[PDB]
């Protein structure tokens, strides 16, 4: 097919922030993002509109997805409860990388995480399914909410998302 | 340590 | 706990036939248990009801479950597209055993089938859940419109299903 | 043969 | 998602 | 020995669309291959000529080759029920690609697809056999009657078939 | 299901 | 399911010997059971009538079912040229021991071997699927016309064969 | 060697409840055993004096042990963050059982379930060490506040805990 | 040996 | 099919 | 040491048709190469001098070796009955490749394959060890005997064979 | 087929010692007995008349069976080389039991040894094939020749055997 | 052969306290029976003779035989530096049980120890290889002298030891 | 814990 | 994240010799150099201040991090008594490469090493974390104070530690 | 050891 | 031999 | 540390031969290159100085350090019986390389071969540790007296051995 | 063949 583009419009506590923009990699990882895509227009039903980043950590990423308990112990995905680890033909190659957070080998969910360095130590375990096409300034300026420990210092909210190609 | 999870976050 | 007992009043051409009820062996399978009894009860807004049996080998087993294609071909959990095979505990050890029939290891989703023999060639491939508790006699009725290659000659239904205990 | 399988059946 | 099987078509 | 050539003459319901020509790998995969050619001749007594094209999904392939059930649960081989998956040495590397579907490891029959894009997430889980030599076009026009789901809109059959070389 | 874990807890 | 019983009609260079019965444990190994069944009645255009028994080992076993090549180099299956070895729940207990010839793993084709004494060895390697119901005294006298390298010095031929319950 | 005994005063939301002892099996799963000992004394300088049972399921299990986040998300060992599983010798038999709560294999840290029914599916997976000696009527008493879905309707402590044998 | 095989037979 | 073996040759 | 060479003057019926040379790769197999290099100066009381080639399928390969049988069921080998697979260091790379043919992993004893093509789907099964260093004229003429089930027309002889470095 | 019988006439460099029979376990290991039974006939060209047992430590076992280097680093078997590991199925369970020598897995020969105590650290490892039939105190005997490290005093040596029953 | 037995006499800072014998299973496991035969005997030269209980642990074990560093990081079999565990046939079934020492496996040197205890979550991880003959009451003077962390408040020494039978 | 190992004593 | 610079002052006897400067690898293994900043800071309340080098082998080595028995036995990590090998990305190099000493897989501590040479032969088993910045003349200087068998002859101590960068 | 080998004999 | 381990060191 | 220089004077019955001298990769394999200097000194009062080269197969490789028994079948190594594989780093890649001979993995002792020729079927299965530095022309004196089944004519001795470097 | 082993030589 040809790679979709969703995009992410961060509110920091209350205001606009901006808008982060993501390719998909459904030329490596189809079921994966066709997963976070569905989940971006909210089609499904449900998805990450309203839902914040729970966990950023200055220098390694920032953490979100989880729509449900919004404290890192939920999330659901398009095809259940949890799906398989679909491969790992992609690294985590540079800051940018959007990857799957999970609970161990093939449970992934919704929760995903967005690399703001080169993280290789995670390579072979989360499946790396997209990258930020527009708006890394923006994912520089969320890094500055978080600390050592992950927690964010205002809420950090998906306001609005979808598709773009 | 540097870990992404999913309920028990380890360091 | 409490294993679970779930009843199906089966219509055979619309014409009531009886009512088969089974325990769901909740104790051992307790998550293969419960997506049965879910789906029966029909709780979670889709189920069996209205459903009907579309294999049926006489000396072997009626094969049902499949509620979305109702040719073998669909059918889904309450967890998902499919979920894990649970375990291997129990064996098809004769008629009556309820067990899940799958497109291979960890596809379980609805389909399910009533054993009308002993089957133990089928043990360690198909997670056997439950057993007919009464109307062994229906099932038995049910058996007489088969044929070897599986076809009905009438619609055997579930006329309504839920559960009992 | 004997199988029960969702969607390929074989002998 | 996008699989060609024989049977039981998954997402 | 050297590469086969066989064609599909593709009608959409009743008019003839037109030529495709495959050349199948027999320097790689010969067993796949013979199954293939031997089914488009329709020499063994059973093969492609008269079934359709029964999954159709634009930018990613046609699926065609059950000439049993039309619906894709059929089909068999020139070897008997199912075959062996040769070797994985090919790639789907891109458009025209010819490969076998199955129903999970070593159980080729003779449904396949024609690729329209790459599928690498497919390697080492599908037997690449052959690529499209001439009639890509004719592929091309046929993608227009398929959906996201598949459906065909307009009845795409192999009107004929057989060898060249 | 019934299943006992430390932070994913699944059905 | 009830058991089938197939028979054979042993023919000693033309001269008749007797009638061996057998019984297929079809509630153990199914599918090698109906591939038996199906070759003895020769409902699929091929079977083992008029076929010989090509190697013959006093005191070990009667070795036939090559119907295609007569020398132990062939013979086919009613699912194609091979089937899997389908379960080793049965056991080379004794004399009457109906059990597949092979060429290794998963090599089952049409040939079948007699027992005429326990095969403990052979346990594991050759699927047992069914033992002589009547005329063990028929194969104690094929016996005589074998040697220790199996040739046998008189034409030993199934000159009819077929179901019988 | 001689197995201790360790107890647990309950108080429900503030008012107390009774006590609860459990012989914890030191001849099979020393270090498991150790850990919960001296989580109970509080000797390392941490351990349960003050923590609640977070997830009661009634007719399943009480589950507890997260001092350090509370809801399931933490606690750790007197060894580091996770440890091993020992051995899985026991059984979940039937209720008082007393069974490592973890996520996924070698990472039991300080959770821990006492089931209120026989949960053999569990059996394998968690590291059974102890069962409830004296003051099983006040386990029975906590089950009252749970429900299907986990969550109680009071606060259940561990009021005070600590070494009888 | 005692085998029963189908081609290569052996000791 | 095109195969070397001894014995039972297959397709 | 230094790789030998040895030759096999061939026979067409009875008229001589012509030698061909082969270097054997004693620098790679060593064990393969000492065992077809002794079978054909006859030093071990027996070998290749007076059998045929008994299969010969025209643009793949020359099949023979089979002193004992002479259809393909015997041979043997310097070391016993079989041996085993030495390594699979060479792969079939074009015409002229001399390779071993076997019944399965480990089962090499005296039949091989001069291959008229390259034949890769076989690289990892077959033990390759020599290529032809004259004659490949000679070889292209006896494929000219054969046809596509490998029964030729003419028996193909070994008239002579032997060492020459 | 039957189990075979053997003799060995023991000689201490002069004198006769006596005759120690042997049962060989062909209903358990057809290969391995028959490759004893052959040697012990010298049917085959080569075999046991004349050896030495060349190792005895007094309360393990005797060893015999090198008739090529008498030292421990020959013998050969009737099959080449060495052959196969044929099964474990019996175990060292007591004085007089025959089992192979053998240089680590699948390396037997011609070597074996005839245990004088229970050797059960060794199955698994040997295959054990026979057992002293009549002639114990022979054995016994032989045993005062020995030493710890396996040195003989005096020559013993198999004067003649072959085949009783 | 017939199993050896080894005295050990303990002193407490030089005084005397007693004898320990202990039976040496060489019928199940002879190559470690005989490493502590000997170095109890110390016939190679080097053995237990003098060396001090460095760890004991009471109501679990009394640990020994570092005769090179005397603190747990030394010692030395009579085969080397380490040896393989040669089996786990035996089981640490109650007290005076002797087993083997070892850093991980197949680590065996010359350390071991004398269980007070029945210590199952040992199996499979030590070799046991002895037990306690007459002494046992004398181990249990031993274990007066220890403490939970190992460290002894004498000096416990083996003032002599040897072989007995 | 109890464990009797030559070295590196665990808990 | 960004990798830290450590510092360690060393002191021979009491003498001070100088500072030597280590880059820890938090890209590639930040497990395993957060524990050694860790315990370089004292930030959890143990730590390597005040530690000796046990073991410096000239041309190979010199090894530290045991605070708790100062002979090589002790150490812990910040996770507890012993954790994973993060991974084996890191390659011994040359001199000044750090690694983790350990007891086997999965024992990491606090014990470590320091390359005065290219170690390969200790890559896959040790995890490589670090590389002395500046610094290394004073390595070299420890290193004339060790032996081959790792007996210093000075206390060389880490008088300070801490990070820098 | 007890062993019975053909060659590298060990104790 | 050259090994660098924690607790029983080898040659 | 720098690589080790070890020298062997080679006699033919009293005749000085020559040096050899060799370069052991100490950097590559430790503990087989220091097992083999040791021996080479004599140090640990047993070695290489007085033992000849047993085989000797012109073209392939001399083979020696057999000092106990003198034929192959003994000889120890510094650590004990026999030693594990150290890695397969190096390869037989041409004259001149030294490696180990073993009786299967893991039982290196003193036997090692100098190849003459490149012998890349031993690669993985023998350890490599040194070249031939100085004396060549030596080790191609000494072929002469070697034969194709290894026997040698004249007794090569190594009169004297040491360390250089 | 062309081995190099320590007691059992095969070919």
């Amino acid at each position: 097919m040809v790679n979709p583009t969703v995009f992410f419009d961060i509110a920091v506590d209350g205001e606009p922030l901006g808008r982060v923009s993501f390719e998909l990699f459904a030329d490596k990882v189809p079921k994966t993002a066709e997963n976070f895509r569905a989940l971006s227009t909210g089609e499904k039903g449900f998805g990450y509109k309203g839902s914040c980043f729970h966990r950023i950590i200055p220098g390694f990423m920032c953490q979100g997805g989880d729509f449900t308990r919004h404290n890192g112990t939920g999330g659901k995905s398009i095809y259940g409860e949890k799906f398989e680890d679909e491969n790992f033909i992609l690294k985590h190659t540079g800051p940018g990388i959007l990857s799957m957070a999970n609970a161990g080998p093939n449970t992934n969910g919704s929760q995903f995480f967005i690399c703001t360095a080169k993280t290789e130590w995670l390579d072979g375990k989360h499946v790396v399914f997209g990258k930020v096409k527009e708006g890394m300034n923006i994912v520089e300026a969320m890094e500055r909410f978080g600390s050592r420990n992950g927690k964010t210092s205002k809420k950090i909210t998906i306001a609005d998302c979808g598709q773009l190609e | 340590x540097l870990l992404v999870x999913a309920g028990l976050v380890l360091a």
